[PDB]
C-alpha cells in the first residue's frame, strides 16, 4: 500500500 | 489529510528548481485527476517509486 501527499 | 493511495507513476521531470516530480496515477481517482508531484511528497510510496527508477 502505497500513499504520497497531492498538492 | 491531504494524504492518498499511489496507484503508479507515469512519467518524470525536473522542475525549475532542479528537483525531480513524478506523474501519479493516484488509486479511485479517473486520469484527469493525475498531478505531478516532487520527490519528497512521495514518502509513503517507497516501493513504487524505487521500482520507477529501476526500470
Ligand atoms: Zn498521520
Ligand atoms: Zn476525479
Ligand atoms: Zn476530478
Ligand atoms: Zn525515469
Amino acid at each position: 500500500k502505497q500513499t504520497a501527499r497531492k498538492s | 489529510a491531504d494524504v492518498y493511495e499511489v496507484e503508479d507513476i507515469l512519467a518524470d521531470r525536473v522542475n525549475k528548481n532542479g528537483i525531480n516530480e513524478y506523474y501519479i496515477k493516484w488509486a479511485g481517482y479517473d486520469w484527469y485527476d493525475n498531478t505531478w508531484e516532487p520527490e519528497q511528497n512521495l514518502f509513503g510510496a517507497e516501493k513504487v517509486l524505487k521500482k520507477w527508477k529501476k526500470r
